[PDB]
RNA sequence: GGCCAGCAUCAGUUUUGGUGGCAGGAUAAAUCCAUAGGAAUGUAGCUUGCCUCGGUAAGUAUUAUAGCCUGUG
RNA sequence: AGAACUGGCGAUGCGGGAUGAACCGAACGUAGAGUUAAGGUGCCGGAAUACACGCUCAUCAGACACCACAAAAGGUGUUAG
RNA sequence: GCAGUCAAGCGUUCAUAGCGACAUUGCUUUUUGAUUCUUCGAUGUCGGCUCUUCCUAUCAUACCGAAGCAGAAUUCGGUAA
RNA sequence: UUUGCUCCACACAAUAUAGAUGGAUACGAAUAAGGCGUCCUUGUGGCGUCGCUGAACCAUAGCAGGCUAGCAACGGUGCACUUGGCGGAAAGGCCUUGGGUGCUUGCUGGCGAAUUGCAAUGUCAUUUUGCGUGGGGAUAAAUCAUUUGUAUACGACUUAGA
């Protein structure tokens, strides 16, 4: 029908500075720091105390508002992701054949390795991207580890070997072999 | 159907014999001008009475005029409306400065969101809505908080010549 | 009105910019307009895309060739769009388009001349804000147009030396300003003022 | 793409200078003498046109010609061509261009053993040609009248026009066809019992 | 390093806020904005300057940064005393906006006379100028 | 007076402006002024609670250091 | 395919419906000025890219009678009840 | 001829994996009718051969989703000519 | 093949014209944001200011713009020269130096204008071209015929011939 006006409140800590200029958002922290660009969405960014910044639309539709709460989300891991950081766990899970996993390198690069799937003679390779750093978790079997700034990336590289492994010609609910993102979490501790 | 006019019409059915001094029914009307206003009255009259123009007559066709003219309202309005599958009842609120300009929207709105051509309406209630928060409708309750205001972003000035030698700025 | 007008077509939806100009033809005004590839259609790209596909199917069956003939370029995609809008069989219709020309780019004089805008086609003033468009540059490419990479080069280097045409400019009325106003509060300027300048 | 100048050497070989001709000897055979001047004067001329092309140029070609005279055909008039130079930095190309002009580039500085190359040349010719062999289509039966390498049914009702998808007798060979990957099994020299 | 977010500032529509009617009847003249009906529709009140109260479309009129103290819904009269005691006209008259008006309202209005005085006078001017960016 | 025009005053037709005097109506309705009552999208004052020296906020409070609404004239 | 009443086409141009025997409008001596019908006014094309309030975003949107087709049944698309 | 909606049933159990009664809404124009508009101062009358091209309501081949898919094999569906 | 060709200069003649009649007056980017000025810590920075249309800006007085005088300024501008740069996207245009020369309505003068008859586009633009004159500048080829066969129905193609 119209809302004359809704707002969203994304919250500033002691750690980060954020910036925005058109709709160009830096967020700078401990952790380093990402960008991002709402010039898609058509919202008011407003100031109001190194601690707190609204985000608002103004005689705005459903679908319009709709886009309110997540460009507030959106920043708000900008925000997350510069001080506490983002940790996506992932499994080998493999009912007979032994996934092997590892880091190799062509011209800089740093591929994600997976090797014998199901003893499949082929090699899998999923890049690394930038900003994300795989560790090959100690003390746990077959568990693998992303790490990084941005839920987006972290996210998204995560999920790029786990689809590597879809599981074909067979009923994938006896074979369940791949590798599946089993725990979403923070890197640093307590918090 | 127009722009609005709204008439007090009073009938009475033709004087008899026995009976004069028929007894003197009177319509509040919106319509355009005053012929139509008179159609509609012996229109409504004839879904209610035993009578038809025929044997009645006009006993009196008066204009009223807005109250307040320049006063702020909020209108609750009472529409029965005919659909293509079937008839509906409803209720509307309209927040404008006089009966008239609040039945001239209310006939577009119809028309807008249910396809209601002009002939498919009856109004049966147009009620200045005393206390606020009585207002019932959202998109009018909106309009009533205190210290109201708002910007009118993306604003779009309105070219006089083909060509322009600068860039447009919406600005406001 | 003038000998001949440059539109910097960036931010133009093809259809009214297309309508403007060919009025502007047929009474007897030279128009040629520059940057076609920046050149805005209303619905995302995909839409766009397949409009484009659908005009790519459209042939003489028994010989491909003597039939429709396919332009992919933004340039002369907006000159179907114009001369879809012009008489053009008539001599008439020959006539108004040989004022006409249409531009990847800004390429010699025009890049030196002033180019204008036509508000009654300028997208950012049209659309409304929530809805989709497609720029031609990518629309013509992604059916084949050649050039992206070549035009795109050509223009970054074009508005190096304009800005460096620009910058030098500014700095030279910040003088005439500062002339226009050691001889302000002098008798012919409050004379000159007092008729409206 | 388009080309921006092109600098010649200054001496140029009749087998070169005949190719610019239809008729060699009743000719005065002028070709080239003017230009021939531009070298005169110190360099001035020339030295601009190279320099002209290092400052802008994406691409470098080579003009070459062939030795015709050492083939043992009765030809005489030689076979000019561009051929784009692909070694590193369009500078270092025109500056490797003006080195060997007047010179002579070897084959082995080009080709190596077991190299795949592909070959670009005009097929045979065979004529006008029926449309049996031009398009290896059926050999119509014995029994048919007027005729039996033909196309029996040349298309449709509709559209009613023959089209361009059909077959029909004309013009076989002399096609120009680039055919890859050739392996070089030799390379050999001419020096060389 | 503290933040840093732009802004953005819209003139509003507010109770109060002064808009220069475009469309009309009126047309130039100067109103404030008493109650406020809809999205689109304002009530206005300009009575120094002759405009009669009455509901109008927003877009017939533009918003201008002149604000002035004003109850909601104020009548005519309160209207014209919170106007006067303000004093919004001379803001209005001594902006480039308003300036800017009055200067094409002259030049509109000059006598060919007047016109040929204009031009005799831009080449006084001229001379001096073109000289003084010439010298340093 | 042959050919063709321009201007003027008029006549028929018609088109587009500026301006003057009147008649209706709830003898328009409003505004305005007067007056009586009122209420909240509660102005002043007051209380109270946090609070960088008064600013908020949530109570009381119906013209006060803003105003509005309703009828009658 | 066959009846009733009228009005038409046939015998009839003109303006509209792109096109079209029958629809809408209007019925014709030769012309001038005016005003209109039906139907239109982004450009082709004479004529507002006029005003106003809503609704609609379709990876096979939709776009004006006769007319050049779409239905049961579904949708946590969105709008008002 | 081909495709739906409802879901009583079928399917050890379990309406809808795969199917589906009673009803009921449709599409198609390679069936056959119905009709008689066009050709009877003539449009060559079956089938094959040959050759091109188009259609998709896809048999195979590419990539998928589902299963009463353990594997092998199969069935149902999507993008797809 | 009757002194031909080409650039630059002028002369006359034609022949045109999709339509001169003060100026096509150069950032880029964004539009839920920008331009300009200034400051500085040179940044997604501070502060100022503007928009709300080019309704501007520049030019514009003089027999279609005559003949002349002086003054104040050293400014502007036209033209032909010259110095040093820059531009290949279709550059073929732009900027910069230096003397020369004209004009200057920045200001103050002397003279002229009628009879074109009360209006009649009242002729001021720019396309191609032809003929002689004179200043530079330059001195070929293609086709038929013959001929080869990497080509070919005929033409065409491909060779060869002081
Ligand atoms: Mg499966
Ligand atoms: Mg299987
Ligand atoms: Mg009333
Ligand atoms: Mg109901
Ligand atoms: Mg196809
Ligand atoms: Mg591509
Ligand atoms: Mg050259
Ligand atoms: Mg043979
Ligand atoms: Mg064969
Ligand atoms: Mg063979
Ligand atoms: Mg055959
Ligand atoms: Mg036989
Ligand atoms: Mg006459
Ligand atoms: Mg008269
Ligand atoms: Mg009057
Ligand atoms: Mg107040
Ligand atoms: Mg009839
Ligand atoms: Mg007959
Ligand atoms: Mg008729
Ligand atoms: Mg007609
Ligand atoms: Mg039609
Ligand atoms: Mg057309
Ligand atoms: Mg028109
Ligand atoms: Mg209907
Ligand atoms: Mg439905
Ligand atoms: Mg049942
Ligand atoms: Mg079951
Ligand atoms: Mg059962
Ligand atoms: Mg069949
Ligand atoms: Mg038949
Ligand atoms: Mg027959
Ligand atoms: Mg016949
Ligand atoms: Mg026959
Ligand atoms: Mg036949
Ligand atoms: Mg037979
Ligand atoms: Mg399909
Ligand atoms: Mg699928
Ligand atoms: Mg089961
Ligand atoms: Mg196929
Ligand atoms: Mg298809
Ligand atoms: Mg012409
Ligand atoms: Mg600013
Ligand atoms: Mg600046
Ligand atoms: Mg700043
Ligand atoms: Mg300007
Ligand atoms: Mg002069
Ligand atoms: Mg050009
Ligand atoms: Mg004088």
């Amino acid at each position: 029908m119209k809302y004359i006006q809704t707002e969203q409140q994304i919250e500033v800590p002691e750690g980060v500075t954020v910036s925005i200029k058109s709709r160009i958002v830096k967020v700078v922290g401990p952790r380093g720091t990402l960008t991002k660009n709402l010039k898609h969405i058509d919202v008011t960014f407003t100031k109001v105390n190194n601690q707190l910044i609204k985000v608002a639309v103004h005689n705005g539709g459903r679908k319009h508002v709709a886009a309110l709460r997540t460009v507030k989300s959106l920043v708000d891991n900008m925000i997350t992701g510069v001080t506490k950081g983002y940790k996506y766990k992932m499994r080998y899970v493999y009912a007979h054949f032994p996934i092997n996993v590892n880091i190799v390198e062509k011209d800089g690069a740093k591929f994600i390795e997976v090797r014998n799937f199901l003893g499949d003679k082929k090699i899998r390779n999923v890049p690394v991207r930038d900003g994300v750093t795989i560790e090959f978790s100690t003390n746990v079997k077959d568990e693998i580890v992303l790490s990084g700034n941005s839920v987006e990336d972290v996210s998204q590289n995560a999920a790029d070997l786990q689809q590597i492994c879809r599981v074909r010609n067979k009923d994938i609910r006896k074979f369940l072999d791949g590798i599946y993102v089993s725990h979403k979490g923070f890197i640093t501790e307590d918090l | 159907m127009a722009h609005f006019k709204e008439y007090q019409v009073i009938g009475r059915r033709l004087p008899t014999e026995s009976v004069p001094e028929p007894k003197l029914f009177r319509m509040r009307i919106f319509a355009s001008n005053e012929v139509i206003a008179k159609s509609r009255y012996w229109y409504f009259l004839q879904k209610l009475h035993k009578v038809k123009k025929a044997s009645g007559e006009i006993v009196s066709i008066n204009q009223i005029n807005e109250a307040h003219p320049t006063k702020v309202k909020n209108f609750g309005v009472w529409v029965r409306y005919d659909s293509r599958s079937g008839t509906h009842n409803m209720y509307k609120e309209i927040r404008d400065v006089s009966r008239v300009a609040a039945v001239e929207t209310l006939y577009q709105d119809m028309a807008a969101r249910h396809r209601a051509r002009f002939r498919s309406i009856h109004i049966l209630k147009v009620a200045e809505i005393e206390k606020t928060a009585d207002v019932k409708r959202q998109y009018v309750k909106q309009f009533l908080t205190k210290d109201l205001k708002f910007p009118l972003p993306h604003r779009v000035q309105k070219s006089t010549k083909t060509f322009s030698y600068k860039r447009p700025s919406t600005f406001y | 009105v003038e000998p001949v007008v440059v539109i910097d077509g960036k931010g133009h939806l093809v259809g009214r910019l297309a309508s403007v100009v060919a009025k502007q033809l047929l009474n007897g005004q030279k128009i040629v307009v520059v940057r076609a590839e920046e050149l805005n259609i209303s619905g995302e790209f995909f839409r766009n895309k397949l409009k484009y596909h659908d005009f790519l199917r459209k042939a003489t069956a028994f010989n491909k060739t003597r039939g429709p003939f396919h332009f992919r370029a933004p340039s002369r995609i907006f000159y179907k769009a114009l001369r879809g809008m012009v008489s053009h069989k008539t001599a008439r219709g020959k006539a108004a388009l040989e004022r006409l020309k249409v531009f990847e780019g800004i390429p010699p004089p025009y890049d030196k001349k002033k180019r204008v805008v036509v508000p009654q086609a300028l997208r950012v003033l049209r659309l409304k804000p929530g809805r989709k468009y497609t720029t031609l540059g990518k629309l013509s490419t992604s059916v084949g147009w050649k050039y992206e990479d070549v035009v795109a080069k050509l223009e970054a280097k074009r508005k190096v030396s304009s800005a460096e045409y620009y910058a030098k400019k500014r700095a030279f009325t910040k003088k005439v300003a500062s002339a226009n106003a050691t001889a302000a509060e002098s008798d012919v300027a409050k004379q000159l003022a007092a008729l409206g300048y | 793409l388009r080309s921006l100048t092109t600098v010649w050497a200054e001496h140029l070989s009749d087998e070169v200078k005949r190719r610019f001709y239809k008729n060699w000897y009743k000719s005065k055979k002028k070709a080239f003498t003017k230009y021939s001047a531009k070298y005169a004067q110190d360099g001035a001329g020339i030295e601009r046109e190279l320099a002209r092309i290092k400052k802008y140029a994406s691409v470098v070609r080579v003009l070459v010609h062939t030795q015709i005279r050492k083939t043992p055909l009765a030809q005489k008039k030689a076979h000019l061509a561009e051929i784009q130079l692909n070694g590193g930095s369009i500078s270092e190309k025109v500056d490797w261009a003006r080195e060997h002009f007047e010179k002579t580039v070897a084959v082995d500085s080009v080709f190596e053993q077991n190299e795949m190359i592909d070959a670009i040349a005009v097929t045979k010719g065979h004529g006008f040609e029926g449309v049996t062999h031009r398009w290896g289509t059926k050999k119509l039966p014995r029994k048919t009248h007027r005729g039996l390498r033909k196309v029996a049914c040349i298309g449709a009702w509709h559209p009613a026009h023959v089209m361009w998808s059909v077959a029909r007798a004309g013009q076989r060979g002399y096609h120009s066809r680039t055919s890859i990957n050739h392996k070089i099994y030799r390379v050999g020299k001419g020096d060389d019992e | 390093t503290d933040s840093i977010v732009k802004a953005s500032n819209w003139r509003l529509v507010e109770v109060g806020r002064v808009v220069l009617i475009k469309k009309g009847q009126s047309a130039g003249k100067l109103a404030a904005i008493v109650e406020i009906i809809d999205q689109k529709k304002v009530l206005i009140d300009g009575p120094k300057a002759g405009v009669p109260r009455q509901a109008i479309n927003l877009g017939q009129v533009v918003l201008t940064p002149l604000t002035f103290a004003l109850p909601r819904g104020a009548r005519t009269a309160t209207v014209s005393k919170k106007w006067a005691a303000a004093a919004v006209c001379e803001k209005w008259a001594a902006s480039s906006w308003a300036k800017k008006i009055a200067q094409r309202e002259r030049r509109a209005a000059l006598t060919d006379f007047e016109r040929f005085q204009v031009m005799v006078l831009r080449k006084q001017k001229r001379y001096t100028v073109k000289k003084a960016l010439a010298k340093a």
